[PDB]
């Protein structure tokens, strides 16, 4: 589409050579600054070489500006169950004389338990006491050593992905297109590196907007059913029992099993109770839908409407009513890149075909320009009021670009130049005015709003009284006279009607 | 006249987001033919819908 907000910060800053024989470049290094633009615009970065007449540009595309948060930590908490078993034995020797553990023996495995498995998981080797007698299992009055072992299992295999965060910094998406032809996408943050690719390090800056009731919120998501929910989650490994933050593990691929060496649990997560050689275990682990302040995919806490934006590396978003933020400018840095220049530009001349659009408003006024040349793309339009750069193709084609005008009747003379050749163009058409749209029921904001032009807010006497009188440099007086005569005639008629009405009201009471 | 309409033939619509020139919206009901509107007179001119 169109382009605006040119910079030209580091023109004529090359130290190249003959360039592979005919014309090439080596590297370009500098620094520029891109101002804030509306969502759905393009910011071009036009370079200028001292030898070559013109060069290519670098377009920056922004689609949505969502309110996401950072990533403090990452972990997976699998679902657990209640499993336990016991065994009944007799003393019959000096191993269970008085107590089961002499001083520190915690290995409650008498070469018979099933703890040496890969599906067992985490547990605690405990022990208890028993009774004596024929009904208790022995034939000698003595405390019987009865061992018990409990653990947790996961029959289904549901895996959750929790990511605590307490920053909620503004962010947006950037669809960057390199001048060579490669087009890639990435999600920059507010002050966070954006994984610089081929030297380009374009970053986004915000305004540090405060939050109303966002203190302890997380972005726990589900993997199988892809279900999202907003609920306060736990912190890193050092945690407390009573809320979310149950038995975790290393990663997702290691979350299917609850085995040790990666799974972390502090203490007191499963209870044990026994009366007579039973050792039954009860469940105390709560599911995700058990703590307070558990929201769902649609969340309208406060002025923010947290929706589920389909996007990679993040599924949490939200957009209040029109905010009109202060500034959202960018910062671009270069380290190294290669670009080719033709420097073989020939005669090129274009003209204007159509013109339409709004007044100085959001979408602007789009003007169609037709060109004809042999070079692929060598053009740079420069005029007063606004500057717009675009790319063309080989041969004769049609292109549509948008410019910013500050006059109702656009009748001026701009200068157009493609590569090294220059010419003159003219624009003539009628435009209209569109203000900020109003809010309607059933519609909710999705990403954000940038800004709306509401500066003048005053009627212009030049554009006004246009269709009232008429056209013409001398027909205006005739139109004014005719309108005045008609107004006087209608005023006399209305006065006569009012006099007749008053006369009818006075008499015949 | 009111806005854009999304048509689904494979299955129902769970959730989707639409994009316009200078505005965006998001709505979901769970039917086949769902309607999504941005505002009153917000789309005036030549724009491209990216859902
Ligand atoms: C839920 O949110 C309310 C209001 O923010 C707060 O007072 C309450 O302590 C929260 N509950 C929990 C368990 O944190
Ligand atoms: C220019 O003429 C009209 C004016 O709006 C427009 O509809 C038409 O598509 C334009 N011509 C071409 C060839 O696109
Ligand atoms: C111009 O474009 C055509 C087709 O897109 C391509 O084959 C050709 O290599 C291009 N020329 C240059 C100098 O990039």
């Amino acid at each position: 589409e169109s382009c605006d907000e040119m910079v030209h910060a580091d023109s004529k800053l090359v130290s190249c050579r003959q360039g592979s024989g005919n014309m090439k470049e080596c590297v370009t290094t500098g620094r520029a600054l891109l101002p804030a633009v509306n969502p759905g615009q393009e910011a071009c970065l036009h370079f200028t070489a001292p030898g070559s007449p013109d060069s290519k540009c670098l377009k920056i595309k922004v689609k949505r500006i969502n309110l996401k948060c950072k990533k403090s930590s990452s972990y997976f908490v699998p679902d657990a169950r209640s499993r336990c078993t016991s065994v009944r034995r007799c003393r019959w020797a000096g191993d269970c004389q008085s107590g089961c553990p002499p001083h520190s023996t915690s290995n409650s495995f008498s070469d018979d338990w099933a703890g040496k498995m890969d599906r067992a998981g985490l547990g605690f080797s405990g022990c208890s006491d028993g009774c004596g007698g024929a009904a208790c299992g022995c034939f000698n009055a003595a405390p019987s050593c009865i061992f018990w072992r409990k653990w947790v299992e996961n029959p289904h295999g549901i895996i959750w992905k929790v990511s605590p965060c307490a920053a909620w910094v503004p962010s947006a998406v950037i669809e960057l297109t390199m001048p060579s032809g490669e087009v890639r996408t990435f999600h920059p943050m507010s002050g966070i590196p954006t994984q610089v690719f081929k030297g380009v390090s374009v970053t986004y800056l915000g305004s540090d907007m405060e939050v109303s009731g966002l203190t302890d919120l997380c972005e726990i998501e589900e993997l199988k059913s892809k279900k999202l929910a907003l609920a306060p989650c736990n912190q890193a490994g050092m945690g407390v029992v009573g809320k979310v933050g149950e038995i975790q593990c290393s990663s997702e691929e290691s979350a299917r099993t609850i085995k040790k060496d990666g799974c972390i649990w502090n203490a007191d997560l499963v209870g044990i109770e026994l009366r007579v050689d039973d050792a039954v275990c009860y469940s105390k682990i709560t599911s995700v839908e058990a703590v307070a302040n558990y929201s769902a995919i649609p969340t309208t806490i406060g002025g923010l409407r947290f929706e589920r934006s389909h996007d990679s590396l993040g599924k949490i978003s939200g957009s209040p009513l029109d905010i009109t933020a202060i500034r959202g400018s960018f910062s671009v840095n270069y380290r190294g890149l290669r670009l080719s220049l033709s420097e073989i530009t020939a005669t090129c001349t274009g003209e204007v075909t159509n013109v339409s659009g709004c007044y100085s408003c959001m979408t602007g006024a789009k003007v169609s320009i037709k060109l004809h040349s042999s070079k692929n793309s060598t053009a740079h339009v420069r005029c007063k009021g606004d500057e717009t750069a675009f790319s063309v193709l080989e041969g004769v084609h049609s292109y549509t670009v948008s410019l910013s005008f500050d006059h109702a009747v656009v009748d001026e003379q701009c200068q157009l130049n493609c590569g090294g050749h220059e010419s003159q163009v003219t624009l003539k058409g009628n435009l209209i005015f569109l203000d900020v749209p109003k809010f309607v029921d059933g519609s909710y904001m999705q990403t954000y709003h940038s800004s709306v032009p509401t500066g003048a807010n005053i009627p212009s006497p030049t554009d006004w009284l246009n269709a009232l009188f008429g056209n013409g440099l001398s027909r205006w007086i005739l139109g004014v006279i005719g309108v005045l005569l008609g107004g006087l005639a209608l005023f006399f008629l209305i006065m006569s009607l009012f006099k007749l009405g008053t006369k009818q009201v006075f008499r015949s009471r | 006249n009111g806005g854009v309409r999304l048509i689904t033939l494979t299955s129902e619509l769970k959730s989707a987001t639409v994009c316009a020139s200078h505005f965006c919206s998001s709505a979901t009901s769970g039917k086949k033919s769902t309607e999504i509107q941005f505002h009153s007179g917000s789309l005036v001119g030549r724009t491209a819908i990216h859902v």
